[PDB]
């Protein structure tokens, strides 16, 4: 998780302790054709062939929110360490050039096997706003997503 | 016994995430909340034995998803009903009080019970009774204004939550009865900014940068910064009124309050003129006439209109 941001850039990260095994967390963040798995603002996601370096998904989001639609590349999928990296190629909203890398820990919580995620990202910011506002935008985004992963995959253990 | 209509399209968007409600004779307002005790124990008459109906219109303007828009169709007009009975009786023995004050809690712990409803925070009854559930109705980014006029012969209260609006025709010239919550509005960036959180412009001004809209139902991952507190007015009717307008944004974002009432007038005279739980031919043919002026204007959004006539 070293990214350099640029003078005309910004970036920040989250992390979330999750109560499962980190097989049973990083099934569901590999799925690149499908983080309507575990991100809440997702509606449809469109994605031919295998999931490889190269891989374009065109994602759909809901209702509710200052853009419609993202074009997003898989940059890095590593299954051995556990690391995702993607990279915002297209869309009608105002994230350009973003980058995130999402690692996956195994963890001891409450005396059973648990799950640290971190994710960070770097990103332009856009015309008119601050460093801050736009790192402000992203980790309520990416907060609510890692929030419904720790809940899908909590409930996958029952 | 009231007379409206309801014009209601999924529009130029592919889901229907927009819902409404209107219930005719839905409750009883205690008349203790629209005049003094004193004042009717000098008639002879007695404040809490007296009966007048009330009728309950409401638009729910999803976003997320529709079902809390759906869920606010189906649960406040019950909610609030409720509240009113209830609030009927504690007048027994109590002595006199501030209505409008009583009339902003009763609306308040409304749409915060239903709040608590959608988010899990309380348990709610479904299958009238017998079953009861506890898990949140939906996830927690959607959400849905509420903008709701309860309407009896001698008063309109109003109660607005989100950027849907109620407009009042009253004079041939229109009168706001909401505020839309727009987060660059003075007051709710103070509010947002003394909680913590941020007004960003971002494609408009947005909470978090997010959510174009300071209040609603929902939305508990905006929390506490979006609110589902309403602000409530009472207006007592008049010998001049036309007409109540209640719309989603997808009329008002391409129609203003002047030409919203201007056309709700007409069609509604327009009708008569050419004629000399069911809807009034005139009110829809209003509430149609401004769903379709919406959708020739080039709007790509959800358009529910709802009209109340306030004469006949
Ligand atoms: C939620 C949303 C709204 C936007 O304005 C941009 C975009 C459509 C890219 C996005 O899907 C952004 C998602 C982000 C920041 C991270 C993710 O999804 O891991
Ligand atoms: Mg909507
Ligand atoms: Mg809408």
């Amino acid at each position: 998780h070293r990214h350099e941001p640029r003078d005309h850039q910004c970036s920040s990260a989250v992390a979330k302790h999750i109560k499962a095994p980190v097989h049973l967390v990083w099934s569901l963040v590999r799925r690149f054709d499908q983080p309507q798995l575990f991100k809440p603002f997702v509606s449809r996601c469109e994605m031919k062939g295998n999931i490889e370096i190269g891989s374009v998904r065109e994602v759909n989001v809901k209702s509710g929110l200052p853009a419609t639609r993202s074009t997003e590349r898989l940059e890095l999928l590593d299954d051995n360490e556990h690391i995702l990296s993607v990279r915002f190629v297209g869309g009608d909203h105002r994230l350009k050039n973003y980058s995130s890398i999402l690692t996956v820990h195994p963890e001891v919580i409450d005396g059973r096997p648990g799950t640290l995620v971190i994710e960070s990202f770097v990103v332009d910011v856009p015309e008119g706003n601050t460093k801050d506002e736009t790192c402000y935008f992203v980790e309520a985004l990416l907060k609510c997503n890692l929030k419904s992963l720790a809940e899908v995959s909590e409930r996958l253990v029952v | 016994a009231p007379v409206w209509g309801c014009a209601s399209t999924r529009g130029r968007s592919a889901e229907m995430e927009d819902a409404s409600a209107a219930v005719p004779r839905f409750a009883d307002v205690p008349v203790r909340l629209l005049a003094s005790r004193r004042d009717l124990d000098a008639l002879g008459l007695d404040a809490d034995a007296l009966r007048l109906p009330a009728h309950l219109f409401g638009v729910f303007d999803g976003h997320g998803g529709a079902e809390v828009a759906n869920y606010c169709r189906e649960r406040i007009h019950v909610v609030l009903s409720a509240a009113l009975a209830r609030l009927g009786k504690n007048l027994g023995e109590m002595g006199e009080v501030d209505m409008k004050e009583h009339w902003d809690d009763v609306f308040t712990k409304c749409f915060q019970r239903v709040d608590d409803e959608v988010s899990g925070r309380v348990t709610r009854v479904v299958n009238g009774g017998g079953e009861v559930r506890s898990e949140p109705v939906t996830a927690e980014n959607v959400g849905s204004t509420a903008v709701v006029a309860l309407v009896c012969s001698s008063h309109v209260v109003v109660a607005n939550c989100g950027d849907s609006r109620i407009v009042l025709c009253r004079g041939k010239e229109p009168v706001a009865l909401s505020i839309d919550h727009k987060p660059d509005r003075k007051d709710e960036r103070a509010r947002i900014e003394a909680q913590g959180g941020k007004v960003i412009q971002w494609n408009g001004y947005r909470v978090s940068g997010l959510l174009a809209m300071s209040r609603s139902i929902g939305d508990r991952y905006l929390k506490p910064f979006v609110i589902p507190k309403p602000e409530v007015m009472v207006v007592p009717r008049a010998k001049d009124d036309d007409c109540l307008i209640l719309a989603s944004d997808g009329l008002w974002d391409v129609v203003s309050n002047e030409e919203a009432c201007k056309v709700a007038r007409r069609q509604i005279l327009l009708w008569h003129k050419n004629n000399g739980g069911s809807t009034d031919p005139a009110a829809q043919a209003a509430a149609d006439y401004l769903m379709r002026l919406a959708l020739k204007k080039g709007s790509e959004d959800n358009i529910t209109v709802i009209v109340v006539d306030l004469k006949p």
